[PDB]
């Protein structure tokens, strides 16, 4: 139940404001900046502020803070979801989210803001559907918004019927400084870019552990997805009844399902790093990277960030394979490797200087984060089985999909 | 070609389960 | 060795605080690399950049020994940069100003009237409770001279020492006697300030 | 890449080198540094700070950084440990009560993991009184042979006259440069 | 004696700083922020004088960037304004039509002028042309 | 801008 | 400027009117008080172009409260535009009519709203559903006079599930401001009809079709089981708010379910994965998710009992998420994951956030107090942290040890020896008092307790009131326990606290101690050095009455602050 959705800037100027209820004075935004400054300088800054009886719940964008005032006990989660939908719409309409578009796209921004939410209740958020009634370059609204299917416009015709899938893996690892891994979760993400003719009803089928157990095939390699979050197109009743994944894909690239399950297997990359930090004299970086992944897979663009001293200078890198660059902006040793064959082992021996005078305040120990991205490798073992493309007109679809394995929260706690 | 693994064709349904 | 003007122009191009921090660190890494090589040619520019970064709100504790080295140098621009660094990033609680006493004493008897002025100004601005104990002997020597451009600095240094060391005012009584007949207004003002402080 | 300019410079000499000057107060360090630079015995007050100079001899720029031996300046020797290649030890054999303190200071300064490439250079100063020991009694008392991975060399230099300075400089040059 | 002098811009950025008191850097940073907040939160008719922590913080901005000082509670207050005006005139005369751009880029010259004019919180030269001649002689030395 | 303006305009 | 703009807007060329409208819209966006030309833009309002009418409507809505008097020249335009065949124009007119906050304009707007209420166009019906609520917010009695509640109720009984969701949201908004008289509640048939459209509503429509059930209360297990059978599928929705609404609805409906049946276990097992997946949301939604977990954790702690690893804070997590992670871990702290909690807290004590360090120390103390099986491990961790020589860490550990010794001091005599020489130069008032209390209460394992109290007696007259009282208590306890080496110390304390002590409570305490000492020193052992009863720990669980109402308020501002919905609204 937001009161006024506004767009701020990095200096406190309200780039654009659009009140939906009028229950909050338009001059209350002037106190948001001083309140945020007071909160950030005392450690009490929060995305949801409070100006007397008025709360300012907002998120931080690339260059603007999407603040939305409210007064009653509105659903803060609803406000956050509306802000996220607005950010996604802005990203879909404008390729960049900066001040260069707020002062230049006011003609369409006001229309989008007016159409998106009325009286504090958003009603339309489909960027592909919204692109048919509000344009920056108007006919009656499409029947898709009034119709039940509000994510697939009817009458779409293409010369071919190509659906490209993207099974992107997310390897998140939380390795403590003692050498054990605490949080090792794998978050699957099936992102497809559908290009079909008509309103096809895709019937996705994978090698799910629950599906295999129900069929009676609970003995082969089946992914044990603890959490499966389907898109709005996926029918919840069909999935709940017998694990039937039936949904009409939209036109373009979108996130169909987002799997999330834990993993009890050894890490793909083992990072044995040591720190021979002499007191104000020098330091050594005995970093060893052991690839526990399969030797048949190659991790393209391996980037193991090694946080070196913030005041380190005159650095030297004695490594084995891969370029080693020290970035003073990020204050870390960027162990960049282009191609790392599975089972490979690269050894590096860093050595940098240190000022004689000690620092005034502590600097902390940022965790070492690898940036491995191994294509054509599914760690969870989930394999797509079938995709029932059904159309009333009748056509022969050509489904396609690729598996990409990358690093998620692949951090390693330092000593 | 494409970085992250070559795209592969998918089936239509579980042909082995009718 | 980038110039101070170029660094200021680049910093003016920084919009966000996080990006400004990265840009400042980009120059700080190069300054640290140049200082670790014991650079002596382009030291003035690195010192100016470090002073600007420290004034910008960035840490510059590593740029302390380089100021002591530049203070005992022979060039004039380097000496001025070292004096400015000692005045700005140096204080009584630094614990690194103890070695500057020898440089101040060496520059206290220099033939140049500007290097000695810079040394006296640095001592007045950043005098400690111990540097004045070993510098009071040379302060009185410059106070009894006839240099008008130096009499005002000597009076200020003596006042700063007496404020820092109240038990050393007994050594200034026989130096300011019969010093109210100065024609210059600055010398008279310095003598009046010293007398009021005493 | 081509380094022909480096060879051309080396045709007349390119190496300069550096040097350190540490030790206790009243050890004749300033007078020795002045004689090395100028060639006269200059009268100087105790070094509250330090003295940094250079010496041009044998085509090598012998940069000397004099360090005092004040109690408040004893822990300040770590400031010159950064980007330092040489080290010279100036003993005071005329102070029996301060010999143990000088040895302890040398041992503490020799117990650093940053100064490993700096060879030992023991200079026997105040070689004018009959109470001064030889070039072996001081070394035996200090146990200079017990310095593992340390190239030490004791040299007796007379502060009033200046004998033995040239031999010490030649030894330092031979220890620094390993060519003809 | 002036405890400190801080040349701060209207946006809050500080273009000059010279404190005569030996205070910690975190304490100095907090003091500067508090002074900027207090001065930045004051009207145009506040008398240009603030008693912040038993110190008569006097502010007299002649441009978008303002000026500030910290004198002990034992001397006159208009003397600080006169000294600030004299320093502004000296800075304008030494450079020539001094503006905001010349201050950020030429902070080294401003620091040298301040050092040759005010030392230790006290004044060094009452005149305005002798200081200019001395600064010119020091700069022409190379 | 507001910065190129002189301090006292003399 | 203004005159030129007015001349351009009072022209006959549309190529100038559109530019003038764009300039007027940009000037207001740039922060220009353009309300002075409100009557001048009114003439150029009824135009065939749709790109210009929206700007005029926006200007009128933004320039409605400022010039209510000049707003009377727009009712005819709204009436004429409320009948255009194009649904977009009618929807825009309906949306702009309710946005005008004019008391003399809403009276005449009832006829167009009534005409558009039964419109065949679904967009028009959806717009009118919000317009009815907007009008009722301004004039509550006007909506009742116009008879819109009956029309709103039948909207739920119609097709176009988006329009149904909009009507449900409007009815909920109207009933929320209502005094509960003539409630819009419906029988199970209405709930079933709403559920039949819940699988067809949009992403925003699901929250509306889910909040209505938050007020209804089931009466049997069969109805509750049937409702849960449809609320369960909502746990697999990509919208993080839809998952939160489904979880809140399931928790509300679980108040009538029977734990003896197998439905409670299935509901409990099918909801842990949803909360776990919510923990991987955007950083802004992280605070809301943590607040919801904390508010649900005090009601049914058997759901997320095995979910401890996902509560570990990340290196890039925000401060508002880092603070909540410690509270979540403390609320889920048990003997099964005591070692993991201790390991996570130990790594949280090497950070740089002083507030984060204090929160970690408080969480470690709370975990030690809650579970007595890991008290030795907590004490060892506190001793190791104190041995690291951290001023803030030492100050937090002093209070932590003071709190731990008060609860379980039976076997804490082996830690006083290390705490005897612990850099007592710390000036923190919250730590000096704790150290003094520990020394006084535990002045049996410290053989030099009298000597340590001397350093704290130098400025007891100007240290603090709490510190002075703690020192006076410790000195009295030491004198009562060991009166041989503290005979003169008691007299000195009595003289310094009763003669030169101006504290009223401190003076009263000193006088009472002196009277007790001069009356019967033997009885002081059973009077002052007595065995205090078990200390009642501050229960962090909320009252069952507020939690029951807090369950119904899920995902709103009343859940993040953990405060009543009537104690925070104005
Ligand atoms: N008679 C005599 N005295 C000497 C001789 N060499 C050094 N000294 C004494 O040693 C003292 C040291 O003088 P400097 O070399 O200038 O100072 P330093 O050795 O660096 O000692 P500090 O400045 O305190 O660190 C002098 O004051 C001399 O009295 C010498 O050859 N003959
Ligand atoms: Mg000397």
């Amino acid at each position: 139940s937001a009161s006024a959705v506004y767009v701020l800037d990095l200096k406190g100027k309200v780039l654009i404001c659009r009140n939906y209820r009028g229950d909050v004075d338009m001059s209350e935004v002037e106190h948001f900046m001083p309140i945020l400054m007071e909160k950030e300088e005392e450690g009490m800054l929060s995305p949801i502020l409070a100006h007397g009886g008025v709360r300012f719940m907002w998120i931080k964008h690339n260059n603007l803070y999407l603040v939305a005032t409210s007064k009653k006990n509105a659903c803060v989660s609803l406000v956050f979801s509306f802000l996220y939908k607005v950010v996604q719409v802005f990203s879909e309409y404008f390729k960049e989210l900066e001040e260069e578009s707020i002062r230049d796209n006011f003609v369409i921004i006001y229309e989008l803001l007016d159409e998106l939410m009325d009286f504090g209740y958003p009603q339309t958020t489909d960027s592909k559907i919204l692109q048919e009634y509000i344009t920056q370059e108007a006919p009656r609204p499409p029947a898709t918004v009034t119709n039940a299917v509000s994510w697939r416009s009817e009458g779409i015709k293409y010369r071919k019927n190509e659906v490209f899938l993207d099974v992107i893996e997310a390897v998140n690892l939380l390795v403590s400084a003692n050498g054990n891994v605490l949080r090792s979760e794998i978050v699957g993400s099936i992102k497809m870019r559908v290009f079909l003719s008509g309103m096809p009803e895709l019937r996705l089928g994978l090698n799910d552990k629950v599906l295999f157990d129900n069929t009676g095939r609970g003995k082969s390699k089946s992914v044990e997805l603890e959490d499966v979050k389907f898109h709005q197109c996926v029918r919840l009743s069909r999935f709940e009844n017998d694990r039937t994944i039936s949904f009409i894909p939209p036109d373009g690239e979108f996130e169909l399902m987002s799997y999330r399950l834990n993993t009890h297997v050894k890490p793909l990359i083992w990072i044995e790093s040591v720190i021979e930090k002499h007191s104000h004299s020098r330091i050594e970086y005995m970093v060893k990277a052991k690839s526990q992944f399969k030797r048949r897979s190659t991790a393209n663009n391996v980037e193991i960030h090694i946080p070196v001293p913030n005041d380190a200078d005159s650095p030297k890198f004695k490594t084995t394979v891969g370029s080693v660059k020290w970035v003073p902006e990020n204050s870390e040793i960027v162990w960049s490797v282009k191609s790392f064959p599975g089972g490979k082992e690269y050894l590096m021996r860093a050595h940098f200087g240190l000022p004689s005078v000690e620092a005034e305040d502590k600097e902390g120990k940022p965790p070492i984060s690898v940036k491995f991205e191994i294509p054509y490798f599914t760690t969870s073992g989930i394999q797509v089985r079938y995709l029932k493309i059904i159309e009333k007109s009748g056509y022969q679809a050509l489904p396609w999909v690729r598996y990409i394995t990358q690093n998620g929260d692949y951090q390693l706690r330092t000593q | 070609d494409r970085k992250g693994g070559s795209y592969s064709q998918a089936a239509g349904s579980d042909s082995a389960q009718s | 060795p980038i110039r101070l003007r170029e660094l200021i122009r680049t910093i003016r191009t920084a919009r966000t605080q996080a990006e400004e921090r990265e840009m400042i660190q980009k120059e700080c890494a190069a300054i640290r690399s140049s200082f670790r090589e014991e650079d002596n040619t382009y030291r003035c520019r690195n010192v100016a950049k470090l002073l600007y970064m420290h004034m910008l709100g960035y840490p510059a504790h590593f740029g302390q020994l380089e100021c002591l080295k530049l203070i005992a140098s022979q060039k004039f621009t380097d000496k001025r940069i070292g004096y400015l660094g000692a005045m700005l990033l140096l204080d009584e609680r630094q614990d690194v100003h103890l070695l500057m006493t020898n440089c101040i004493k060496n520059d206290l008897n220099h033939s140049t009237q500007f290097v000695q002025g810079l040394a006296l100004c640095t001592l007045g601005c950043m005098g400690s409770s111990e540097m004045c104990r070993d510098l009071a002997g040379e302060v009185e020597k410059l106070l009894k001279t006839s240099n008008s451009y130096l009499r005002k600095k000597a009076a200020l240094c003596a006042v700063h020492v007496i404020r820092k060391v109240p038990e050393l005012m007994e050594m200034f009584l026989p130096a300011t006697k019969n010093l109210l007949n100065e024609k210059n207004h600055g010398v008279l003002h310095t003598s009046v300030v010293l007398l009021t402080e005493m | 890449g081509n380094i022909f300019a480096n060879l051309f410079k080396g045709l007349f000499g390119k190496k300069e080198m550096r040097i350190l000057m540490v030790g206790l107060d009243a050890a004749g360090k300033t007078t020795i540094l002045y004689k090395l630079k100028l060639g006269e015995i200059v009268t100087t007050i105790p070094t509250i700070g330090f003295n940094v100079e250079t010496v041009e001899y044998k085509n090598i720029s012998f940069t000397v950084w004099d360090v005092g031996g004040q109690d408040k300046i004893r822990p300040l020797w770590r400031h010159y440990f950064q980007n330092t290649q040489g080290l010279i030890f100036v003993v005071d054999s005329n102070d029996r009560e301060r010999v143990n303190e000088a040895r302890e200071e040398l041992m503490r300064m020799l117990a650093e993991d940053e100064l490993r490439d700096a060879v030992l250079l023991v200079f026997a100063n105040k070689q004018d009184l009959p109470n001064a020991m030889n070039a072996a009694e001081i070394t035996d008392k200090l146990g200079l042979h017990s310095l593992r991975h340390r190239n030490w060399y004791i040299q007796a230099t007379c502060a009033t006259s200046g004998d033995g300075l040239y031999e010490g400089l030649d030894w330092l040059s031979n220890q620094l440069r390993n060519q003809k | 004696m002036i405890h400190f002098i801080l040349l701060f811009s209207r946006q809050g950025k500080l273009r000059l700083q010279k404190w005569y008191i030996t205070l910690p850097d975190k304490e100095r940073k907090k003091i500067t922020r508090e002074i900027v907040q207090i001065i930045l939160s004051r009207g145009h008719r506040t008398s240009s004088f603030v008693d912040w922590k038993e110190l008569k913080l006097v502010y007299k901005r002649y441009a978008s960037l303002y000026f500030c000082c910290a004198i002990e509670n034992q001397d006159n207050e208009l003397l600080t304004l006169e000294i600030v005006h004299r320093y502004v005139e000296l800075l304008d005369k030494y450079f020539g039509n001094v503006c905001e751009l010349d201050i950020i880029f030429n902070f080294e010259k401003a620091y040298f002028i301040l050092d040759e004019f005010i030392i230790g919180g006290e004044i060094q030269e009452t005149s305005k042309k002798i200081a200019v001649k001395a600064i010119e002689d020091s700069d022409m030395l190379q | 801008k507001g910065e190129n303006t002189s301090l006292l305009h003399p | 400027e203004i005159f030129e703009l007015k001349a351009e807007l009072n022209s006959d060329k549309k190529e100038k009117k559109k530019e003038a409208v764009k300039k007027v819209i940009a000037s207001m966006t740039v922060g220009k008080d353009v309300s002075a030309l409100f009557p001048d833009v009114v003439n150029c309002m009824q135009t065939d172009n749709l790109e210009l009418k929206k700007l005029v409507y926006l200007y009128l809505m933004n320039y409605a409260k400022s010039q209510p008097d000049m707003a009377i020249m727009a009712v005819n335009t709204f009436v004429k535009d409320c009948e255009d065949p194009n649904p977009l124009i009618r929807a825009l007119a309906v949306r702009t009519m309710g946005c005008i906050r004019v008391d003399k304009i809403t009276e005449y707007l009832c006829e167009p709203l009534r005409k558009c209420l039964k419109d065949e166009d679904p967009y028009v019906r959806k717009t009118a559903a919000v317009c009815v609520a907007k009008l009722h917010d301004i004039n509550a009695q006007l909506v009742e006079d116009q008879g819109f509640l009956d029309t709103l109720k039948d909207l739920i009984s119609d097709s176009n599930p988006m329009v149904v969701a909009n009507a449900v949201a409007a009815l909920s908004e109207i009933a929320e401001s209502h005094p509960s008289s003539n409630l819009l509640d419906l029988n199970p048939q209405s709930i079933n009809k709403l559920l039949t459209a819940l699988n067809e509503c949009t992403e925003w429509g699901q929250i509306f079709i889910l909040d209505c059930l938050a007020n209804y209360m089931p009466k049997d297990d069969r109805e509750a089981q049937s409702i849960c059978e449809r609320v369960t599928p909502r746990l697999s929705h990509a919208n993080s708010a839809v998952v939160l609404s489904a979880v809140k609805v399931l928790m509300k409906f679980m108040e009538m379910l029977s734990k003896d049946l197998d439905y409670y276990g299935t509901l409990l097992k099918k909801l842990a994965p949803p909360l776990v997946t919510l923990l991987s949301a955007e950083p802004e939604l992280q605070y809301v998710a943590l607040r919801n977990i904390n508010l649900i954790v005090q009601k049914r702690p058997e759901i997320l009992k095995h979910e401890m690893k996902v509560f570990f804070v990340k290196y890039n997590d925000p401060i508002y998420v880092k603070l909540e992670k410690l509270d979540i871990m403390i609320r889920l702290a048990s003997q099964a994951n005591i070692a993991q909690v201790l390991a996570e807290l130990r790594e949280y004590a090497t950070e740089v956030d002083v507030d984060f360090v204090r929160k970690a120390v408080r969480a470690i103390g709370r975990c030690a107090i809650k579970v007595e099986q890991s008290a030795e491990r907590c004490v060892s961790t506190l001793l190791d942290l104190i041995q690291t020589k951290v001023n803030y860490v030492v100050q937090e550990a002093i209070v932590v040890i003071k709190d731990i010794f008060r609860k379980y001091p039976n076997k804490y005599e082996s830690v006083i020896a290390t705490l005897c020489e612990n850099l007592d130069s710390l000036d923190e008032p919250e730590a000096r008092a704790a150290m003094i209390w520990i020394v006084g209460e535990y002045a049996e394992r410290i053989d030099n307790a009298d000597e340590l109290l001397e350093s704290f007696l130098e400025g007891f007259h100007d240290k603090s009131t709490q510190v002075q009282l703690q020192l006076l208590t410790a000195i009295v306890k030491l004198f009562l326990k060991k009166p041989t080496e503290t005979q003169e110390l008691v007299q000195q304390v009595l003289s310094l606290a009763t003669q030169d002590s101006d504290n009223p409570d401190l003076r009263d305490r000193g006088y009472i101690y002196w009277r007790l000492l001069s009356t019967d020193p033997v009885a002081a052992k059973e009077v002052v050095l007595a065995e205090k009863p078990l200390i009642s720990e501050e229960t962090d669980l909320i009252e069952p009455t507020l939690l029951d109402e807090l369950i119904c308020y899920i995902g709103t501002l009343a859940s993040v602050y953990h405060k009543p919905p009537s104690a925070f609204v104005e």
